[PDB]
């Protein structure tokens, strides 16, 4: 078989990350002081694959400069990436039907997408694919990775909870759905007429958002000119089953890890997974990208501190906190469940709780900051509270004296932050 | 066995020259793909067996059945070449886009019942457009014979608004049909003298895995032909050619030239190449750019055809208020056709070129299509516009373009 | 050449199974030398082209050494030769891939080596 190749989507042809999108593609975007492509490239890398296409158009200009300095982009990197860039492109349909159109892959490529956290290691779902390929003799055409999981998990955003009825014998997926508002879910009487002898209706599976396609998924994109998401393919060629059969099978994972981050629920809930170690050994002192300022050293309780962290007098780190290189910390402070980012600058007697700081941002004195994003540079002033679920975008400041309420997102672009930004607080 | 030879100016339709297949006739019925049996009843099972791969567009491609009539120890009067689509509503769209396709008709009707196929059948036969209705309920009692005849002639005395006076009633049925399509299928006529051009329709890769480097032939593309003969050795250009986009700017397309090495239809065919069938023009065309069906949507031109390529088209439309001739039991806005949304992916078909297209702008009176891939048809040719409801591309409307943006590369 | 183990004088039985076991023991010359070219022209002779190039690539093959050049996929050929002496064959397999690339370079066309000659 020839080299193992995968499609690496480097752009998500939704905005569900306004206003912090508008000035960085969230493929960019720092988790954990490292940006998802980079954590996506290991990911493929160390999985095997040798050659690996990013398709990226939304600022194509910022993912192609980050990646020529990126490991991956040397000489000596075993995964070989081909940057292309378009702006015509409109829908992962789009990809794949360039892919067809170029011709990029010849046999069993991944199709991932470019904001994928994951540690799994895809060799036995490869080789089952392959096996039931060859027995089937092109029949199977796609095998999408699940792990399995509960409802209840932070993980399991309810956009992207999915129900899907599989023949058990074979893990052929039969039926495949959204449950974003469904209070009930059908099925149809159809599933039962062939495979009546094992059917199981499966709640309990993450969407890690892998799959392992064959150029005839490109082949039935192209087909199908319409299709636009994963999703639509695959209920499209469910529904279209006495002719093309082209049946769909899956794989599922239980002591491996895979996740995208969609959105800022996703980003806080994989962001708490890497830094408690879930992703090993994607850790933050691992430094799997290899750079002088990412290091970090590993303490009791997840404590990961950087070089010349410095910190203050009588603060107190509790755990699960990520200390930037160059980050100055006051005295008195209380920071847990943090990520903070490179040389930050944070005052005395503050309360961080479950938020993250980005690079720049320099806080005041006697802040409380809970559930909260800060931006690149973001600043806040003397005696400020920010309620949950709040966002500082780049360059923001906030005036003393003030308390955000609980769904505060001010940037300094007017009409997509619900809240106009400047050095003041309020007007 | 025929004797077709190289020396020919002005063929007739009717003339013995050809002897293959100069008239295309459609097929539409509420046979629901039943209709084969029927075609290879009337013409053979295992007719056409050439060139096979895998199949890409099932319900999509328009097929053919070439046939031979024969009438007096017999001799052949008449080659006509039956066509039949999965899917009344792709024939329709793609012959009510122009001329010069499915000149004749026969409409499988059912003497069983008068479900809503036989009305989409009528809807479809009248939007199209010598249609020659037959029944197949065979296998019937005397009685119940004569009053599906009544029920059929009392249909057929609504349908007969636009063209419904035909009359036909297990081989002695097919024998009949073959005797009154003789006798009633006109000539029509075709511009033999313009230059050829062919749209590709299936393309094939003959060269065997694991061959040699002598028995190496590629390039055996397929299609129609609409005006012209093409003749062996000519200088043929693809209109679409190679289309690329890595020069990091707008799409560029390079139009591919080479010569007819070959020209085949179901048999063995002569270097000359007639209007109105499938011949398969294979020229000496790397077998990589022309793989399973990856040269379909391309014109095949002689002398350049002046149809430029374009990326995006404005055109002027009038979408139909409902389905055309649908009408369930339901009918829960099922059958309504909703106003152009914008950034909607709508099937253009001109002629028989199929390809697809997103709506970018409208304002009430014509909408501005970017096409999913250039195309080179016309400056004012009449384009359908198709949209599937449900797993199915159904028409929505007509249009006639006005403007468009045009690529000339070299 | 048995001519020296003919000087021996142990007997005719002795030598004619020496002589055996020396030819089947010793004597394991079989070696395969294969590779990968993707070589393709998209001009107007374009098959015709590609059908040079292959031949032109065939003729570079020497006494007890033919390369039976072979399609493995529309675009991709490959070239295996039973020779012996694996290093003469894989220096006249990377030969006839460079006459090959030239030939196809010089009809205005494209040509890639996907796998370097190599043992079986």
């Amino acid at each position: 078989p020839p080299p193992l190749q995968a499609v690496l989507v480097a752009d998500s042809f939704d905005r569900r990350f306004f206003p912090i999108s508008k000035d960085q593609p969230r493929v960019l975007l720092p988790l954990a002081n490292v940006a998802l492509i980079d954590y996506t490239l290991e990911f493929l890398t160390a999985t095997g694959v040798q050659e690996t296409f990013v398709f990226c158009c939304w600022k194509a200009a910022q993912i192609k400069e980050h990646l020529l300095k990126s490991k991956w982009c040397r000489p000596t990197s075993l995964n070989v990436v081909r940057i292309i860039t378009s702006e015509l492109y409109r829908s992962l349909g789009d990809v794949l039907r360039d892919v067809d159109a170029k011709a990029l892959v010849r046999s069993d490529f991944l199709l991932v997408y470019g904001d994928v956290i994951s540690n799994i290691n895809i060799t036995r779902a490869l080789e089952e694919h392959r096996l039931r390929r060859k027995l089937e003799k092109n029949v199977s055409v796609m095998t999408m990775i699940f792990k399995e999981s509960s409802p209840s998990h932070p993980t399991r955003c309810h956009e992207d909870n999915v129900v899907v009825a599989v023949d058990s014998t074979t893990n052929r997926v039969l039926h495949f759905q959204k449950t974003q508002g469904l209070r009930r879910f059908a099925f149809p009487l159809s599933l039962f007429q062939g495979s009546s002898d094992g059917v199981e209706v499966r709640y309990d599976l993450l969407d890690c958002h892998i799959s392992i396609c064959s150029p005839q998924v490109a082949q039935l994109f192209t087909d199908n000119f319409d299709y636009q998401t994963r999703d639509d393919f695959v209920r499209g060629l469910l529904v279209n089953e006495e002719i093309l059969g082209n049946q769909i099978h899956m794989h599922v994972t239980a002591k491996e890890y895979g996740a995208r981050v969609s959105n800022l629920h996703m980003y806080s809930a994989v962001c708490a997974d890497v830094i408690r170690r879930w992703v090993y050994p994607l850790t933050p002192e691992a430094n799997f990208t290899d750079s002088t300022t990412q290091s970090c050293t590993h303490s009791r309780h997840n404590i990961y501190r950087g070089p010349e962290v410095s910190l203050g007098h009588g603060s107190i780190l509790e755990e699960n906190v990520l200390l930037g290189s160059g980050t100055v910390i006051g005295s008195n402070c209380f920071i847990t469940n943090s990520v903070i980012g490179p040389g930050c600058h944070i005052g005395d007697n503050v309360v961080l709780d479950q938020t993250y700081l980005w690079q720049g941002v320099r806080v005041a004195a006697g802040a409380q900051i809970h559930q909260s994003l800060l931006c690149d540079n973001a600043e806040v002033k003397e005696r400020v509270t920010l309620k949950p679920r709040s966002v500082l975008t780049s360059q923001v400041v906030v005036g003393p004296n003030i308390t955000l309420p609980e769904g505060s997102v001010i940037s300094l672009h007017p009409p997509d932050a619900e809240e106009d930004e400047d050095d003041g607080e309020f007007s | 066995l025929t004797t077709l030879d190289v020396t020919k100016l002005t063929p007739l339709s009717h003339e013995v020259i050809s002897r293959q297949a100069t008239i295309n006739i459609g097929t539409i019925g509420h046979v629901a793909h039943g209709k084969s049996t029927v075609v290879k009843a009337i013409s053979g099972v295992h007719t056409v067996r050439f060139k096979n791969e895998l199949e890409r567009n099932i319900t999509i491609k328009l097929g053919y059945a070439n046939a031979k009539i024969y009438k007096l120890n017999f001799k052949l009067v008449r080659h006509v070449s039956f066509v039949d689509c999965p899917g009344h509503d792709i024939l329709m769209a793609t012959m009510l886009n122009g001329a010069a396709v499915m000149d004749a008709a026969l409409l499988l009707i059912a003497g069983n019942e008068s479900c809503p196929q036989p009305q989409t059948s009528e809807h479809l036969a009248a939007i199209e457009i010598h249609i020659l209705i037959l029944q197949n309920k065979i296998d019937l009692v005397k009685e119940s014979q004569a009053k599906e005849q009544y029920e059929q002639i009392l249909a057929f005395v609504q349908g007969t608004v636009a063209e419904g006076a035909p009359i036909i009633p297990l081989k002695y049925n097919i024998e009949v049909v073959c005797e009154y399509i003789v006798k009633k299928i006109p000539v029509p006529p075709r511009d033999f003298t313009s230059e050829p051009r062919l749209i590709v329709i299936r393309s094939f890769d003959v060269n065997k895995p694991g061959c040699e480097v002598d028995d190496l032939k590629g390039g055996v593309a397929g299609g129609s032909i609409l005006k012209g003969v093409l003749k062996v050795g000519q200088e043929i250009e693809v209109r679409p050619g190679i289309v690329s986009k890595d020069s990091e700017g707008k799409l560029m397309c390079k139009p591919i030239f080479s010569k007819i090495v070959s020209l085949f239809a179901e048999h063995n065919d002569l270097q000359y190449a007639a209007p109105g069938g499938l011949i398969g023009v294979g020229t000496k065309i790397d077998p990589t750019l022309c793989r399973a069906d990856r040269m379909v949507g391309q014109v095949l031109g002689a002398v350049g055809a002046l149809p430029e390529i374009f990326t995006e088209l404005e055109i002027s439309y009038f979408l139909l208020r409902r389905l055309l001739g649908v009408r369930t039991e339901g009918d829960k806005k099922a059958a309504k056709v909703q106003k152009l949304s914008k950034n909607e992916v709508l099937m253009v078909n001109i002629g028989s070129l199929s390809t697809g297209g997103r709506v970018s702008a409208v304002k009430a009176d014509l909408g501005k299509i970017v096409l999913t891939n250039p195309v080179c048809t016309e400056v004012g040719e009449k384009i359908a516009l198709s949209r599937r409801v449900e797993k199915h591309w159904r028409l929505i409307g007509w249009g006639q373009i006005r403007r468009g943006v045009t690529i000339k590369p070299t | 050449d048995p001519s020296i183990l003919d000087s021996l004088d142990l007997n005719e039985d002795e030598r004619e199974v020496l002589i055996n076991n020396i030819n089947r023991r010793l004597t394991p010359q079989a070696v395969k030398i294969r590779a990968d070219i993707e070589v393709a022209c998209y001009g107007y002779e374009g098959i015709d082209a590609v059908k040079e190039a292959l031949r032109a690539g065939l003729n570079c093959s020497t006494e007890n050494m033919p390369i039976k050049i072979n399609l493995i996929a529309p675009p991709r050929y490959v070239m295996t030769t039973t020779t012996l002496e694996r290093t003469e064959g894989l220096s006249v397999l990377s030969q006839a891939m460079a006459v090959i690339k030239e030939k196809i370079e010089e009809k205005r066309g494209v040509f890639n080596v996907q796998m370097e000659p190599k043992v079986v």
